[PDB]
């Protein structure tokens, strides 16, 4: 099976470089170009460039000339993208993409899962988790406050509770830290009997919290 | 370079109805191959975009035959024969005839359902947060349609302007509603100075605005 898997999320200060890897399996690495594409918040996708594995030859979009270096290691079937002089608007999800054609025939592309690169003066910080307490139908939730960078994941009752859950997009507070809420509606008849726990995970700070939410 | 021109930007459709998205290229995307190098994707936050149609008209495995692609040379269409609630999302065409690869503006498929009034909930700051020295008051607008809604915060009848942040979910893939969270931020000192906290909600489904409120510290 064709597989392209990228390195994990990155957080950088302005001016720093970032290097993202794209490890492949399940196909002849030398037969296809590897492209890199990014998508920034509120922007359309952008092609960054490509490398041809067999020759090492590179081609970059004008915008990234002198900023980006694409490489590859044949023995590892892996492509790399290094972007230097990062600015705030380099904040984006970056993708590697196996090209459509092998020089003889063409078919679909195969994409990596994406790598979030956050560029910011802010420093990594874990969230505080606060209950949004209830008291027919009741709403309850968790406030996940003052963390950096994105993302956090939130589940309810270790994934057993999904119906009626809404985890909202984070807002970037004026202090450079994020805040979000996750809510769920439940029967009031169950309050004080059925336990409701929000499972919060902020991997960048290695913060995992299971918070019970109880009526006031 | 190749310009890709996608239309419409927003596509509201009643479930059950067909839909069509157009994509125009500035030059033909044909025969350096046999193929038309035009592909259609569904954006999927958190993972790879989903290939729907590739090389003009080839439907990827797993994609419902409700979806189809056609076109020749410079004008292409992605067609959905019968739109379902789960089809909500952001769709792109893109060309790979040449590098740089280039992309359409994107089309947001929106499901047009009947009007649904929001169910409004208000949450005081938790004692836990207050002990930490901050106060967030949260107002929840649940399962409404259409998306347009106004939230106004009042603190002892003083209109709050600029002290709140809100965010909205994507359209629900089953019932096609939205939900919204608004957070009013105050210092604990300021929270303790006041009594009546009120979230006033304006929406098409409400004859008049609905206010949910609480009095600080009263069970």
């Amino acid at each position: 099976q064709v597989q392209l898997v990228q390195s994990g999320a990155e957080v950088k200060k302005p001016g720093a470089p970032v290097k993202v890897s794209c490890e492949t399996s399940g196909y002849r690495f030398s037969d296809y170009n590897v492209h890199w594409v990014r998508q920034a918040p509120g922007q359309g996708p952008e092609w960054i460039g490509r490398i041809s594995p067999n020759s090492g030859g590179t081609k970059y979009a004008q915008k990234f000339q002198g900023r980006v270096t694409m490489t590859r290691d044949m023995s590892m079937n892996t492509a790399y993208m290094e972007l230097s002089g990062l600015r705030s608007d380099d904040t984006a999800v970056y993708y590697c993409v196996r090209g459509h054609c092998d020089g003889t025939t063409c078919s679909r592309a195969y994409w990596g899962q994406g790598t979030l690169v956050t560029v910011s003066s802010a420093s990594t910080k874990g969230p505080s988790v606060f209950p949004l307490a209830p008291s027919g139908t009741a709403a309850l939730g968790c406030l996940v406050k003052d963390y950096f960078p994105e993302p956090v994941t939130v589940s309810w009752n270790s994934g057993a509770l999904t119906s009626g859950v809404h985890t909202f997009p984070a807002v970037l507070q004026s202090s450079g830290l994020y805040s979000l809420s996750s809510v769920v509606t439940v029967p009031s008849s169950s309050l004080g009997t059925q336990t409701y726990i929000c499972n919060v995970n902020h991997k960048p700070s290695n913060t995992k919290v299971d918070k019970r939410v109880e009526p006031k | 370079d190749v310009v890709m021109t996608q239309s419409p930007l927003s596509l509201p459709v009643t479930p059950g109805e067909p839909a069509s998205i157009s994509c125009r290229s500035s030059q033909s995307l044909l025969h350096r191959s046999g193929h038309k190098y035009l592909h259609w994707y569904l954006q999927r936050p958190g993972q790879s975009p989903q290939v729907l149609i590739y090389l003009g008209s080839n439907r990827a495995s797993g994609v419902p035959d409700r979806f189809s692609g056609s076109g020749s040379g410079t004008d292409f269409t992605l067609k959905i024969s019968r739109v379902e609630a789960e089809d909500v999302g952001l769709y792109y065409c893109m060309q790979t005839l040449q590098t740089p690869w280039t992309f359409g503006q994107g089309t947001k498929v929106e499901i047009k359902r009947t009007v649904a009034a929001p169910s409004v909930f208000i949450f005081p700051p938790s004692d836990e947060q207050l002990k930490s020295g901050t106060a967030s008051v949260v107002c929840l607008l649940n399962n409404f349609y259409p998306r347009e809604a106004k939230v106004q915060w009042k603190v002892d009848n003083a209109l709050q302007s600029g002290n709140s942040q809100e965010s909205v979910t994507e359209q629900d893939s089953k019932d096609s509603t939205y939900s919204l969270s608004s957070t009013l931020t105050l210092s604990k000192a300021d929270y303790e100075k006041h009594k009546v906290y009120a979230c006033e909600v304006t929406h098409q489904g409400l004859s008049s605005p609905v206010t949910k409120s609480f009095n600080r510290g009263e069970c």
